């Protein structure tokens, strides 16, 4: 019953940066394990990022986007952030974020009782 | 009584199990728990006639998928479901679940059923599938899909208001006693 909004998306040029930021709403027990979900026309939804109970460098990320977006923790505010670096093309894409369970991984549509806001990020040539 | 054997296929997360479970228990299911099988049964009187009728639950999953012809045989009618909250489930009709049902249950009629029809008036829905370049199904193309598919019938319900619900288990089951 807690509920991950995701903020802070635009449009942006290619190279370009975006910090997002996801927030936590409603009551229930605590999100330990989070990430970063995204999804473009077309394209099945893609895992991005996640954090989880560990702090420091070492986190969860898929290669598409190593060593260009680091996700980590408010230490205050009980928001987790998605440092979006040398942004490209195929980055395109709304951007939501989500507990790490067996439902948010399974393959299917997404459920809008579960999921909350999400933010679109666009890059392009313009 | 007569028996009847409904059996409801469509993608995951569409609403089947809470469709047959406010109809055969008159209770809307509060977490989600994707199914395996189960099936349920319910008392129908239609058009003047008696029918217990067996309602077989599936899971939508593609990692269940090979569980689901384990529900198909001696059905009488299949609940083909889709969700308006999700313009894939109705592209699936067509693409998965009228080539299985029509190779596991010939000549078993088919009601085409566009669950959760309460979500096109939902903002949020509205909000996040707009955001994504998409909306919620219209009762239009559903229509349309129900006369490519040469459905039975083409239905539209909630589960969660509970419009439409009964209508669904009364057209299934004069499909099934025809
Ligand atoms: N708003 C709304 N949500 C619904 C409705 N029916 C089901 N849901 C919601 O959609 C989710 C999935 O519902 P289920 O009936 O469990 O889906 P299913 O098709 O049985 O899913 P599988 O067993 O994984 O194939 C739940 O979170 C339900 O509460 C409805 O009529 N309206
Ligand atoms: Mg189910
Ligand atoms: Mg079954």
């Amino acid at each position: 019953a807690v509920q991950l909004q995701a903020s802070g998306g635009g449009f942006v040029q290619p190279g370009g940066s975006l910090r997002l930021s996801c927030a936590a709403s409603g009551y229930g027990s605590t999100i330990e394990t989070m990430g970063w979900f995204r999804q473009a026309p077309g394209k099945e939804r893609e895992f991005v990022s996640a954090i989880s109970r560990a702090p420091g460098p070492s986190q969860y990320y898929a290669d598409s986007v190593k060593g260009r977006f680091t996700i980590s923790r408010d230490n205050s505010k009980n928001t987790v952030y998605l440092q979006m670096n040398s942004l490209r093309a195929e980055d395109t894409a709304t951007y939501y974020c989500a507990p790490i369970n067996n439902r948010t991984m399974q393959d299917s549509m997404f459920l809008w009782n579960y999921w909350g806001q999400g933010t679109q990020v666009t890059v392009s040539s313009a | 009584a007569i028996r009847k054997k409904l059996v409801v296929v469509g993608d995951g997360a569409c609403g089947k199990t809470c469709l047959l479970i406010v109809f055969s228990k008159d209770e809307f299911p509060e977490v989600y728990v994707p199914t395996v099988f189960e099936n349920y049964v319910a008392d129908i009187e239609v058009d003047g006639k008696q029918v217990e009728l067996a309602l077989w639950d599936t899971a939508g999953l593609e990692d269940y998928d090979r569980l689901r012809p384990l529900s198909y045989p001696d059905t009488d009618v299949i609940l083909m479901c889709f969700s308006v909250d999700s313009p894939d489930s109705l592209e699936n009709i067509p693409e998965k679940w009228v080539p299985e049902v029509k190779h596991f249950c010939p000549n078993v009629p088919i009601i085409l059923v566009a669950n959760k029809k309460d979500l096109r008036s939902d903002e949020h829905v509205r909000t996040e599938l707009a955001r994504m370049k998409q909306e919620p199904v219209r009762t239009d193309d559903g229509r349309a899909m129900a006369v490519r598919i040469q459905a039975y019938d083409y239905l539209e319900c909630s589960a969660k208001t509970k419009e439409g619900v009964r209508e669904v288990f009364e057209t299934a089951t004069r499909a099934a006693l025809q």
